[PDB]
């Protein structure tokens, strides 16, 4: 049998925290793959936690950096503007459509070569009459239907998170990387040898606040678009905000990134929040003009 | 918030509980987190 | 104010009087609601916040169209000047007096309504980078290492 | 008009574009280009003389384009007196292109606003300026001195309105100096700088500003800033409106809208 020790320990820990504080709601944030089932041989049983279903944990949460769309689609992505008549290099609708359709549900990359060739391979099951149920993409769907375990490939009737309406999902972390592009890798945070440090595969060196705009607000709209806003819209915390860096004025928002952070040493577009010029023009026209 | 008791207790359980204790000192906290992304730990292969 | 000549003339001439013209200057940066008032100073980017909270906590008015109350600037006049929808920062009775009759123009950084993407987002992680005393609202006076 | 583009490709297309025009009054004249009148999309377009002049001026709003269509004057379609009145002025004309061959497909080639009108004894020429040109006019948002209570009842001004407004009829018609009745002596000098919308007649609630209001025998004699457009009959129904000087003291005395006074009396 495969009872992961960390999860068992977590259940015990949850009870202890609840005892210390009734008010505190305990949530374990998880990878998008972890939220459903991380595909594995013999660990294909759903990674959805029995603990998430369990009462002691009071909330279910995701550290979600799952790509809204994948930048490595070559011409098919945001380089499709001339060919497909796409209006802008950064198009909100297109990324939103990609997540909704099934980014990484039908858009996973089988090989590094696939990323290099800029093509996404569809994944589907239907063996049990069920579509790929380990879809990284499904979250509202994951909440909507209790997801049965798939141990060792073979399907299991029992479902982790047996009640479909489990504790509400939490958008604990989300957002685009500081650099340009990065739709393909939104988990990129500057560092040394750690996993987050690695940049998106073909992302431009120049930083883009607009890419953050492409995530953040569009992602919120996408969640509203999702039929059930299981995710905590109120608590949709983005990855970065701070006091010390770039302190021309304590991380002032309308700046691309670095300011007089040189004494400290910093590199983050995310904490600062940009203001879009085009929208402002339209409202100004209506009233001021 | 010095912790005596047992040295062995120090670690993740201690950290979470210590934070909970700090929250208790404050009084109450709306929400708590366990692990932001302990994926490797989450996939701990186990043989029963 | 005058200075004593001591024995030769009058030794009682010296006085410690402060500079005059302390007033509730109000600077209206722009019409309409405004937010993010920061980095304001007459002669430079900023003055010590810890040292100075100015007058009545650096009184400023956002620009509420429906009504704007008067902190004794229009109140004294009575019934004619209450402002509406004007982003005016009121500096009252705070003459520093380092300057003379002239008072240096004060540049205040403010955010015009905008940032729709920012408006849409509800949360940002409050503190990814944490120092030894990380989240302390009061400045933590530090003894030299 | 997508089919019309297909019709253009076939070459079997007969143009039936109709120049529907909505003025400030909102009366619509089809003025269809096609010689046989065609009713398109629920709008009858009579074959009134089409306005056709020289060559198409087309820029997609980068440059505002005034289209100088020249239309032979049609008495039914247009009246010179109304043009002088300006009811016609400010007209918005939408050019919808239709095919005589196919009635169903109608697409608006352009939306334009008549701006400059030149009249001739029997014919007229008009400039159909694009919407950006009107938008391009600059308000400027100036703020100084006088309160913005301004025109009463403005939403930003938030005037109380109510009691001060009055109803009156004209005892005599004297153009600018017409004597009016139904107005109290107290109302006079409070209606100074006011407006006198005339419900009766062509004006239909359109009122010349009253330059001065002075009470006289036979009812208050009202001196308007300008003579009313169209001849105004005596006894025409009228609406009497207060005039706001906008002096901060005046604003205060009359209405005291401290909440909404854009007044900076002392600087």
């Amino acid at each position: 049998g495969r009872r992961y020790p960390f999860v068992d320990a977590l259940r015990d820990l949850a009870q202890d925290v609840d005892t210390i504080l009734p008010t505190a709601k305990i949530s374990y944030a998880a990878d998008w793959s972890e939220y459903h089932s991380h595909q594995d041989a013999g660990d294909l049983t759903f990674h959805l936690d029995p603990l998430w279903a369990d009462p002691a944990i009071d909330f279910v949460g995701i550290d979600n950096y799952l790509p809204l769309s994948d930048w490595r689609q070559g011409a098919d992505h945001l380089d499709y503007d001339a060919t497909s008549g796409r209006t802008t290099p950064y198009d909100l609708d297109y990324l939103k459509s990609n997540i909704e359709g099934g980014e990484y549900w039908d858009w996973f990359y089988a090989s590094q070569e696939d990323r290099d060739t800029q093509t996404r391979t569809p994944i589907s099951d239907g063996s049990y009459g069920e579509p790929w149920v380990f879809r990284q993409k499904a979250i509202r769907d994951w909440h909507a239907n209790a997801h049965h375990n798939r141990t060792a490939g073979v399907r299991a009737t029992t479902s982790t998170g047996w009640v479909p309406g489990s504790k509400p999902v939490w958008f604990t972390e989300y957002g685009c990387p500081a650099v340009d592009l990065g739709a393909n890798r939104p988990n990129v945070f500057a560092a040394a040898s750690s996993s987050e440090s690695a940049l998106p595969w073909y992302s431009s060196g120049l930083r883009d606040d607009f890419m953050q705009r492409q995530y953040l607000r569009a992602m919120a709209e996408w969640w509203t678009a999702n039929g059930a806003p299981a995710v905590d819209l109120a608590n949709c915390q983005a990855w970065a905000w701070d006091a010390r860096p770039f302190p021309e004025f304590p991380l002032r928002p309308a700046t691309w990134s670095d300011g007089p952070d040189w004494r400290l040493g910093h590199w983050l577009n995310g904490r600062a929040g940009a203001a879009p010029a085009a929208e402002a023009i339209t409202r100004r026209a209506i009233t001021r003009h | 918030l010095t912790c005596p008791g047992a040295p062995g207790d120090a670690g993740l359980r201690r950290f979470i509980l210590h934070l909970a204790k700090l929250a208790d000192i404050a009084g109450g906290v709306d929400a708590f987190l366990v692990g932001t992304e302990f994926r490797g730990l989450s996939q701990a292969w186990e043989p029963q | 104010t005058s200075t004593r000549v001591g024995s030769g003339k009058s030794s009682q001439k010296v006085k410690s009087t402060n500079f005059d013209y302390a007033a509730s200057f109000a600077v209206s940066l722009g019409e309409g609601p405004l937010n993010g008032i920061g980095r304001i100073f007459l002669d430079g980017q900023v003055r010590d916040l810890s040292e100075m909270i100015s007058e009545n906590r650096v009184r400023f008015y956002p620009g509420t169209e429906d009504q704007e109350p008067d902190p004794l600037i229009e109140a004294i006049e009575g019934a004619a000047p209450a402002f509406r929808g004007t982003a005016y920062l009121v500096f009252e009775r705070l003459f520093l007096s380092d300057f003379g009759n002239r008072v240096p123009q004060v540049r205040v950084e403010v955010f015009g309504q905008s940032g729709e993407m920012e408006k849409g987002v509800t949360g940002v992680c409050v503190i990814p980078g944490s120092t030894e005393f990380g989240y302390m609202p009061a400045p933590v006076r530090q003894q030299s290492l | 008009m997508t089919d019309y583009t297909d019709h253009l490709a076939t070459g079997c297309t007969t143009l039936a574009r109709c120049y529907i025009l909505t003025r400030r009054d909102g009366v619509v004249m089809g003025f269809t280009d096609h010689d046989r009148d065609i009713d398109l999309d629920g709008t009858r377009c009579a074959a009134g003389a089409a306005l056709d002049a020289s060559t198409a001026a087309r820029s997609l709003g980068i440059t505002p384009d005034d289209m100088d269509a020249g239309g032979a004057l049609s008495a039914d379609a247009i009246t010179e007196a109304d043009l002088r009145a300006g009811r016609y002025d400010g007209a918005q004309v939408e050019v919808w292109e239709v095919n005589w061959t196919d009635p169903a497909v109608r697409g608006r080639l352009g939306v334009y606003t008549i701006g400059q009108v030149e009249r001739g004894p029997l014919a007229f020429r008009a400039e159909l300026r694009t919407r950006p040109a009107l938008w391009n006019r600059p308000e400027g948002r100036i703020h100084t001195a006088l309160c913005d209570v301004d025109r009463l009842g403005d939403h930003r001004c938030k005037l109380a309105l109510g009691p001060w407004q009055s109803a009156a009829t004209v005892i005599e018609a004297d153009g600018a100096d017409l004597i009016v009745s139904g107005l109290d002596e107290t109302a006079s000098n409070i209606f100074d700088r006011g407006v006198l919308d005339w419900t009766g007649g062509a004006n239909a609630g359109t009122g010349s500003d009253i330059r001065v209001a002075r009470p006289v025998a036979g009812g208050v004699r009202v001196s308007l800033w300008s003579a009313p457009p169209f001849p105004i009959t005596a006894g025409d129904t009228a609406n009497a409106t207060v005039g706001c000087d906008r002096t901060a003291d005046t604003c205060r005395n009359r209405f005291d809208n401290l909440a909404n006074f854009r007044g900076f009396p002392l600087m």
